[PDB]
RNA sequence: ACAGGAUAACCGCUGAAAGCAUCUAAGCGGGAAACCUCUUCCAAGACCAGGCUUCUCACCCUCUAGGAGGGAUAAGGCCCCC
RNA sequence: AUGGUUUGGCACCUCGAUGUCGGCUCGUCGCAUCCUGGGGCUGGAGCAGGUCCCAAGGGUUGGGCUGUUCGCCCAUUAAAGCGGCACGCGAGCUGGGUUUAGAACGUCGUGAGACAGUUCGGUCUCUAUCCGCCGCGCGCGUCAGAAGCUUGAGGAAACCUGUC
RNA sequence: GGGGAUAAGCUCCGUGCGUCGAGAGGGAAACAGCCCAGAUCGCCGGCUAAGGCCCCUAAGCGUGUGCUAAGUGGAAAAGGAU
């Protein structure tokens, strides 16, 4: 009989990481594998092992090449003809923390498991939050080389 | 898990793997898996045994 | 402004120039003027 | 590239300081301020000369050598005599006057047309329908002129309408 | 700036012109707003004030009703109604307790009216949504003034969400816009309007600026 | 509707690559019932369930003390009537 | 070369049932745009055109004739768009022809009958379970409980134009 | 290969062709017929084929050398282009 995680046995932990001058699509993968917890040892699929990371100043992520005006998020109301267009231009002037949402939620377990997990991300736009009183850790995102 | 163990320990799996392999251990994935999150220090031990035994060039044609 | 997907200098006196990838070429005598596309 | 490779002089009555990636440039006649694409750098040679420095000879340094070396030849041309760009227009009731810092204008339209002068530029009219503009900035000199140009549309048949100096028009006539 | 005001229509009229035309009217009755509290954006999340007018008894009114009158300092109010404003100069210019008057429109200025729409309780589609009757004789098989034909078939094999169809119409929120203003009444809180607007005799009418033409 | 912002096509200024020329690859501009707002309505089941006021804010019992089970109610709500 | 719309080929789905043309009501989408909007060029004096580019926001006749779709005609408007949507839509209606049973005409057959020739009349069923959709309610959660007021993510509505 | 138009998931032949039919498994999302490969049963063991190694999803966000600015990659021609 191999290792499961109990229900509260489970430890939590925070992380605060800067989205300055980063690179869309590898921060969203490390916030991802942090935020299922693939990290941890203790990774179940059932039931969550990650960890409450914070993002801040989510309005200075960039992205590559001439994308600022030739990414395309997409959505519809739900009627006929009710197609809704925007850029990246658009999304970051009226609201910025919307990109790196969709971007992790598309990366997150599509289930209800992932559903879940994504509560426990929060992007906000100027470099602060009020979640000063849950000491998170700075984590800045490396590589091990190779 | 043994990924998760193995990078927490500053090391890829695949590297894990090919090191404990070269050393020629003979423990399985499931006792590996079940070290990893039963004693982290034998689990760096053996990380340690791995990279030991890990040859000094990595793209060396032989 | 002819459009057409072949276009070349009409007469000796025409510039053919690139501009958003859209290659274009343009010249004095307005009648040439003449993109791709 | 090898255009902008020539040394730029520094007149006399010249004043120029760099810091980082951005340069400004003083004079007699006003002070501009530009930043540079940062691949391209650039020294101040000590014999009263501007070299342009591109620390590669691939395509962003190649192309933007020249460039900012006439960018800044410019710039300089400007802090010291700057430029002129005379209008004149043909054409009857075309009524052309200057009233201050803003422009009041006679193009036929049903209702007067009045244009806006940018900051750091300076007009004049001498004539009812002849005029110049004296300005620092090249770009705000022709970027005026083509403002002031585009209020009326293109008249190949009289000409009518604003036009440059060395302008010239073709000529058309229709048989019926 | 965005001034405000409620107002009950207590029926409507017309009035002979000085222009020497005749103009239908209706009778806002704009009895004094009464301010109960400010919207500071620094401590709230935007500017806008506070308002409520009308006379209920003390037990008519719940008692945390009362008590956030009292606190207002204002005598209790019929019902309880807040208009936003545009900057905070028109702030400055409001304060808890004021009392406010139909006094502060003056004539010649364009005005929008809106409340609850009249009570028309479920009605067809073709009184709704001004369909088209069918043919009433020719053959009509207890069909004579049905829908009918409501999408596609099979592609897309639905019915398109916000086809307009039978449902209970009326009684909500409507407005009307750029209305004239008549004559204004400062002795007994009294207001005229060009028009009919919309709502019912002793129904709520919420009347401000008007935002096109001004 | 007006107005505003970023654009289509289109029109441009200063510009080397390529002593020229060049609306452009650096930059800066104009540019339409098209897009986003502006106008009106719905709208915190927005599960990320928001924010601002005002009122009732402490009497018990018991089980076996771990938590839980049996009552007290006011603010207000319901029903009732017209 | 493109699209899959017309005439077509294949017979893979449906013969223990997939109702067919028009009309009526209702629409919905694409854009190869009919007008309205913005441009380039003219063999564009101007008005008025021609042509090509961007643009789908909105709007886009009524009658006489025939079952008609279509089309012609009359007379208007800025225009009277092209299409996709089971040649949109019969568990919403009509049955006018197509399409049974009578009869008849011409024609083929000695014949009985027949004729994508014509001509007259000829039963159109369903109380909505689910999805769907238009409205209106019940329960619970929103972390002590209540009455109010909201901010607004987020949806919806409207968006036409002539004449002087 | 015939026919069709070198069109059809078309039709008609040959294959000591293959597979499905009468075949589970993995890969190409989904997909008998295409690719890898034959399910006696069980094992919470290991090595591999095709295909893959940033996340959804297991595996290098690997090593070194070059190309691309087109989201080409991630639908297409005659022709055209400092
Ligand atoms: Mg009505
Ligand atoms: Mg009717
Ligand atoms: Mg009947
Ligand atoms: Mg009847
Ligand atoms: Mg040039
Ligand atoms: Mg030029
Ligand atoms: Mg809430
Ligand atoms: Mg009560
Ligand atoms: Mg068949
Ligand atoms: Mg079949
Ligand atoms: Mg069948
Ligand atoms: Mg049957
Ligand atoms: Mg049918
Ligand atoms: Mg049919
Ligand atoms: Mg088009
Ligand atoms: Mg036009
Ligand atoms: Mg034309
Ligand atoms: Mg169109
Ligand atoms: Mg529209
Ligand atoms: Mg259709
Ligand atoms: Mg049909
Ligand atoms: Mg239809
Ligand atoms: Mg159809
Ligand atoms: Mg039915
Ligand atoms: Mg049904
Ligand atoms: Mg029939
Ligand atoms: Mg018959
Ligand atoms: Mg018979
Ligand atoms: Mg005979
Ligand atoms: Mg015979
Ligand atoms: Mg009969
Ligand atoms: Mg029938
Ligand atoms: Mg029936
Ligand atoms: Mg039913
Ligand atoms: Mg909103
Ligand atoms: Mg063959
Ligand atoms: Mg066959
Ligand atoms: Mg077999
Ligand atoms: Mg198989
Ligand atoms: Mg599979
Ligand atoms: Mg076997
Ligand atoms: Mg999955
Ligand atoms: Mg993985
Ligand atoms: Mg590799
Ligand atoms: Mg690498
Ligand atoms: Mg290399
Ligand atoms: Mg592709
Ligand atoms: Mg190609
Ligand atoms: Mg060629
Ligand atoms: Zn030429």
């Amino acid at each position: 009989p191999t290792y499961t995680p109990k229900a509260g046995d489970t430890t939590r932990s925070w992380y605060v990481i800067d989205a300055s001058d980063v690179v869309l699509g590898r921060l969203a993968s490390a916030a991802a594998t942090l935020l299922r917890g693939k990290h941890k040892p203790t990774f179940t699929p059932n039931v969550d092992g990650g960890d409450f990371v914070i993002v801040i100043n989510a309005d200075k992520i960039a992205v590559s090449g001439d994308k600022l005006t030739k990414k395309f998020a997409y959505r519809h109301s739900g009627y006929p003809g009710g197609l809704r267009k925007r850029t990246i231009g658009e999304l970051l002037e009226k609201h910025p923390t919307r990109v790196v949402e969709n971007a992790i939620i598309g990366m997150l377990p599509h289930n209800k498991l992932g559903r879940q997990i994504q509560k426990k991300l929060k992007v906000y736009a100027g470099p602060d939050h009020p979640h000063a009183a849950q000491q998170p850790i700075p984590f800045e995102i490396k590589q091990v080389a190779q | 898990r043994i990924n998760a163990a193995a990078r927490a320990n500053d090391i890829t799996y695949n590297r894990l793997i090919q090191g404990l392999k070269a050393a020629g251990v003979e423990v399985d994935r499931k006792n590996l898996a079940e070290l990893a999150v039963s004693d982290p220090a034998a689990f760096t031990a053996l990380v340690d045994v791995a990279r030991a035994a890990l040859p000094e060039d990595v793209n060396a044609p032989s | 402004m002819k459009v057409n997907p072949s276009v070349k200098p009409i007469c000796d006196k025409c510039r053919v120039i690139r501009r958003h990838g859209r290659v274009m070429v343009i010249c004095s005598d307005p009648r040439h003027k003449q993109r791709q596309g | 590239s090898r255009i902008g490779k020539q040394p730029v002089p520094v007149p006399s009555g010249v004043d120029v300081t760099i810091n980082g990636q951005n340069l400004s440039v003083k004079g007699p006649k006003g002070t501009l301020t530009l930043d540079v694409a940062e691949p391209i750098s650039v020294s101040r040679a000590e014999d009263g000369a501007i070299v342009v420095t591109r620390p590669d000879d691939e395509r962003r340094s190649r192309s933007l050598h020249g460039l900012s070396r006439t960018l800044i030849a410019n710039l300089v041309t400007g802090v010291t005599e700057g430029y002129t760009q005379k209008m004149e227009i043909f054409g009857v009731g075309y009524r052309v006057q200057l009233k201050g810092q803003n422009l009041e204008f006679a193009l036929g339209y049903s209702h007067p047309v009045l244009i806006e002068a940018p900051e750091g530029i300076t007009f004049a009219v001498e004539s009812p329908t002849k005029f110049s503009v004296s300005g620092i900035d090249k770009q705000k000199v022709g970027q005026i002129s083509a403002v002031i140009r585009r209020l009326r549309r293109p008249d190949p048949y009289k000409g009518k309408g604003v036009r440059y100096e060395g302008e010239q028009i073709r000529r058309k006539v229709g048989k019926t | 700036a965005r001034k405000g005001i409620l107002g009950t229509k207590l029926g409507m009229t017309q009035v002979f012109d000085e222009n020497n035309k005749v103009v239908p009217v209706t009778v806002v009755k704009a009895g004094p707003n009464v301010v109960t509290r400010i919207r500071t954006t620094e401590r709230d999340g935007y500017s806008a004030v506070q308002l409520a007018y009308g006379e209920i008894s003390p037990r008519k009114v719940i008692k945390p009703v009362a008590g956030q009158f009292a606190a207002a300092g204002v005598n209790p109010r019929r019902h309880v109604a807040e208009l936003r404003l545009d900057d905070e100069a028109a702030v400055a210019e409001y304060e808890v307790g004021q009392e406010l008057t139909a006094e502060i429109f003056s004539d010649g200025a364009y005005v929008d009216v809106t409340g609850t729409s009249k009570g028309k309780g479920f009605a067809g589609t073709m009184k709704r949504h001004g369909f088209r009757g069918q043919g009433a004789a020719h053959g009509a098989q207890a069909v004579h003034r049905r829908p009918g034909s409501i999408g596609g078939c099979a592609t897309p094999g639905r019915v398109f969400k916000g086809t307009r169809m039978s449902g209970r119409m009326g009684n909500d929120r409507v407005t009307t816009q750029n209305l004239k203003v008549h004559k204004v009444d400062a002795e007994n809180g009294v207001l005229l309007i060009k028009g009919a607007i919309p709502g019912r005799n002793g129904g709520l009418v919420v009347v401000r600026s008007a935002i096109k033409r001004g």
